[PDB]
RNA sequence: GGGAUUGCUGACUGAUAGUGCAAACAGUACUGUGAAGGAACUAAUGAAACUGGGCUAUAAGUGCGCAUUCCACCAAUACGU
RNA sequence: ACGUCUAUUGGACCCGAAACCGAUCGAUCUAGCGACGUGCAGGUCUGACUUUAAUCAGGACCGAACCCGUGUCUGUUGCAAGAGACUGGGAU
RNA sequence: AGUCAUAGGUAGCAGAACGUUCUGGAACAAUUACGCUGAAAACAGUAACAGAAUUGAAGCUGCUAACAUAAGUAACACUAAAUGGAUAACAUGGCCGUAAGCCCAAGGUUUUGCAUAACAAACAGUGAAUACGGUU
RNA sequence: UACCGUACUGCAAACCGACUCAGGUGGGCUAGUAUAUAUACUCAGGCCAUAGAAUCAACCAUGUUAAAGGAACUCGGCAAAAU
RNA sequence: CAUGGAAUCUGUGAAUUUGAAAUCUUCGUGCAGAUGCGAAGGCGCUGGCAAGGGACGAAGAGACCCUAUGCAGCUUCGCUGG
């Protein structure tokens, strides 16, 4: 079966700068992957009932665009994007020690994870849903506050 | 040497290698006492010996380039507490604590 | 002066050196990598990655 | 002895030890860190001040059902 | 500066002597508990002793005093 | 001469042997800047060195699975089942 | 002809050189060159230009950052397969 | 089956045997062996007759693996300094302060965060929206 | 108005030296006494984890002081002291 | 006298070396300088901390000399080659 090819570093520096396509053709078929991660579960509850966040965070495949995942939620979710975040991602590094010890090494497939920020749909708009106290107060009491203790060893009993 | 007195020169003692001691001490009584139904105040320790354990084998580095070792070295220890015909001399004389103080 | 630390590290000079396109670019860097295919080596050059 | 001929062998080498990247694979994952690799996108345009400007007609276009509720096909067939 | 021979397991032990732990002709046990230390050391509750009962002090009573609480 | 299938082929070897590799991933881990070098590891059994303690002081049966030859269907010319 | 023992040609009872001839890979250590860029606290002396004035020169001097390693001591399976301390040399 | 004669050996030469693996002669260990001795030796105690050998090892500063010795010895001395029943949050004391502080580069490539042991890596984490660096 | 980098480390226990190696590793920013980025103490900030515990061995290393002398030492005032 | 090793304790924890050792002294002998042979004598046994005369201590199968059908590089009015 084909698959994944080898590329190389001087390969991509001497033959660089992929150019832009003379014609965009509108997508039948496409191939674009998206899935969630956890939420919490009062988000959970915020997505049972009529269906909104206004921050959801997505695993994709690294060969996505934010214009491609604001189009794709806006076509067939119909939802309202107002900006994506991307962060490219390595795969974990994950270790099976075999019959004989060899520790086998593997790596997860790179992922994108994009940071989608909504808006609200049609008259919805009410569910943003959020006294006082001085900010040199604030200061004040996190500069007498007790100090973050240092980080314990892993071999040490406290 | 006895129980008591075998446990007394372990607890006397600041040595890593005593609460080994001490635990193994502690495991042969137990099954003398309730495994079997052996009397207490009368075992002796009768057997005890060091036999070797698997290393780990290490490396540590001299200078000018030669290797060296850190091997981590176990051992095994086999407790035999026989029960004798009469309750023996207790080897260490006991006397009162600093606690003990009118 | 000690010695033992000849192996500065870059990765440009690293690839402009052992990488794919300074073997292919010679003919007889072309028969180091065909003995390479020919050994079964699983990384034939420095650079190779997917 | 060709330059497309070599790497065509290398590529059938490498079509062997294929799939969830194993062994050295896992450090040479590392490379997109290091050397600005560029992935499997598509341009949409062209920089010329050096302000991006994206095509119009390059922008991503999902020719999306008119409606796939009530549809009468599901993903799945029963037995 | 360097053996010449190999030693013995006779030689090696002779030599070994010094390594060896002298046994302790003394212990003070608390009857209660059943804790073993020197005459000389504190081995209660506040000393390191997880089976103290507090019976191994068997008279404290000291109600008065009267002082001045700086605070 | 070379490259793959088959060998009712072997007074060839049987895990320090036989290929460098009988193995989850061997031209691997690892070494080297690089060309290049290049391991160990089957399943049971558990010898010696070594170190503590003690002491002394009836060349058979019975089941399965196939191969050979009979039979009866056969492409009807090497056997096809 | 078989068997045994010698002999010759083969690597020819086994292990061990320094070597010689080809054609791979190496200036990420180091030597030279080339392109682009960056750095040289604080002072001292001399010469020149302009002065109502926020300029230049010296393979100049003392001296930090920086470069090097003179002497002594330590270290010698070392902290280090060439290091440390104190003195040192250069530092437009 | 009674008399005689011979029997020190290096280099070397000659003669007789023991043992290991495999094969041929149809098959010599399915249900084991185990009275502990015998023989001049090599050895034997699970055939024998022939044959084919990668056929015998304290001895090559041989190679591989394991285990000892030195030996619980040397080492755990470059530095600022620790104390309070904790590598403490608190308190006391000290050290650097053109660094032993802060921000980056090269290089590394997950070494980064979570549990008063624990069953926790299997889980998380890097957001370009200031004309940030690159790509030109 | 896309794509790639963005964690952590970066005079170092995370880079180059087989090591948690006393070695090597580029640029920038900075307060007071004060005056120079030198020197002593300190600001902001950081640190006192990687062997601990006492004590009068000899001896070794590194230093302080030393009466009267003073290169008499030594191949050589080397090393210290001194300006 | 000061600081830090060393010496004591607790915890971690090597290597050089090694035919086997249960390894005395003197004189003699001897592959010609003996722990091991001969004669005489001595010695309760085993260690810690020190000093290093011996074990022709250990560390390199090359400090120097000689030899090889020995190599290597260099030199020249050594030889032969376009
Ligand atoms: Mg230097
Ligand atoms: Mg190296
Ligand atoms: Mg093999
Ligand atoms: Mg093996
Ligand atoms: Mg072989
Ligand atoms: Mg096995
Ligand atoms: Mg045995
Ligand atoms: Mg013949
Ligand atoms: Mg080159
Ligand atoms: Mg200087
Ligand atoms: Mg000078
Ligand atoms: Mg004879
Ligand atoms: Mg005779
Ligand atoms: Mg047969
Ligand atoms: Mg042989
Ligand atoms: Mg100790
Ligand atoms: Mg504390
Ligand atoms: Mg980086
Ligand atoms: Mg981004
Ligand atoms: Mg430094
Ligand atoms: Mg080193
Ligand atoms: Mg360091
Ligand atoms: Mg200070
Ligand atoms: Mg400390
Ligand atoms: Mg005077
Ligand atoms: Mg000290
Ligand atoms: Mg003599
Ligand atoms: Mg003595
Ligand atoms: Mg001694
Ligand atoms: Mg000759
Ligand atoms: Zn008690």
């Amino acid at each position: 079966e084909q698959e994944t090819r080898l590329r190389f570093v001087s390969s991509e520096w001497r033959s660089g700068r992929p150019q832009p396509p003379e014609r965009r053709i509108p997508i039948c078929f496409p191939n674009i992957t998206l899935q969630m991660m956890k939420l919490t579960p009062e988000q959970m509850d915020q997505v049972k009932e009529t269906g909104w966040l206004r921050e959801v965070a997505f695993k994709t495949t690294p060969d996505v665009t934010k214009l491609e995942i604001a189009a794709f939620l806006q076509s067939v979710y119909g939802m309202n994007v107002e900006r994506v975040s991307t962060i490219n991602y390595l795969g974990r590094r994950r270790l099976a020690i075999s019959r004989n010890g060899k520790r086998l090494w593997w790596r997860e497939d790179d992922w994108k994870k994009a940071y989608v920020i909504f808006r609200p749909p049609a008259g919805q708009e009410h569910l943003l849903t959020r006294q006082q106290r001085p900010v040199i107060e604030q200061i004040r009491e996190a500069a007498r506050a007790p100090r973050l203790p240092p980080r314990p060893y892993p071999w040490e009993r406290r | 040497l006895p129980y008591p007195d075998a446990v007394a020169q372990c607890s006397l003692v600041p040595h890593k290698a005593a609460r080994y001691m001490l635990q193994a001490l502690e495991a042969a009584h137990a099954d003398a006492t309730e495994v079997k139904g052996l009397d207490a105040e009368r075992l002796v320790v009768g057997t005890v010996f060091v036999t070797r354990g698997a290393y780990e084998p290490g490396i540590s580095y001299h200078s000018k380039g030669r290797p060296g070792s850190k091997t981590f070295h176990r051992s095994h220890i086999r407790v035999v507490l026989n029960q004798a015909a009469e309750r023996p001399a207790p080897f260490a004389r006991i006397v009162a604590p600093l606690m003990s103080r009118r | 002066g000690n010695r033992g630390n000849t192996y500065q590290p870059s990765r440009r000079k690293r690839v402009n050196r052992h990488g794919l396109e300074k073997r292919l670019s010679t003919p007889q860097g072309r028969e180091v990598l065909l003995r390479r295919l020919r050994k079964g080596r699983w990384r034939i050059t420095v650079d190779s990655f997917r | 002895i060709g330059r497309e001929a070599v790497v065509d062998l290398i590529q059938q080498s490498a079509a062997k030890q294929s799939g969830i990247r194993k062994g050295w694979q896992v450090k040479a994952a590392t490379w997109v860190k290091r050397v600005h690799v560029d992935r499997g996108d598509v341009k949409v345009g062209r920089l010329e001040g050096g302000e991006f400007q994206v095509l119009p007609h390059l922008r991503p276009r999902y020719f999306v059902p008119a409606d796939l509720d009530k549809f009468q096909l599901k993903p799945y067939v029963e037995v | 500066a360097t053996p010449k021979k190999k030693l013995s397991l006779h030689r090696r032990g002779n030599r070994r002597v010094w390594y060896w732990l002298k046994r302790k002709t003394e212990v003070a046990k608390c009857s209660y508990c059943g804790a073993l230390s020197g005459r000389n050391q504190m081995f209660s509750g506040a000393a390191g002793n997880s089976a103290c009962t507090g019976q191994c002090v068997e008279q404290a009573p000291t109600p008065p005093a009267s002082s001045y609480p700086a605070e």
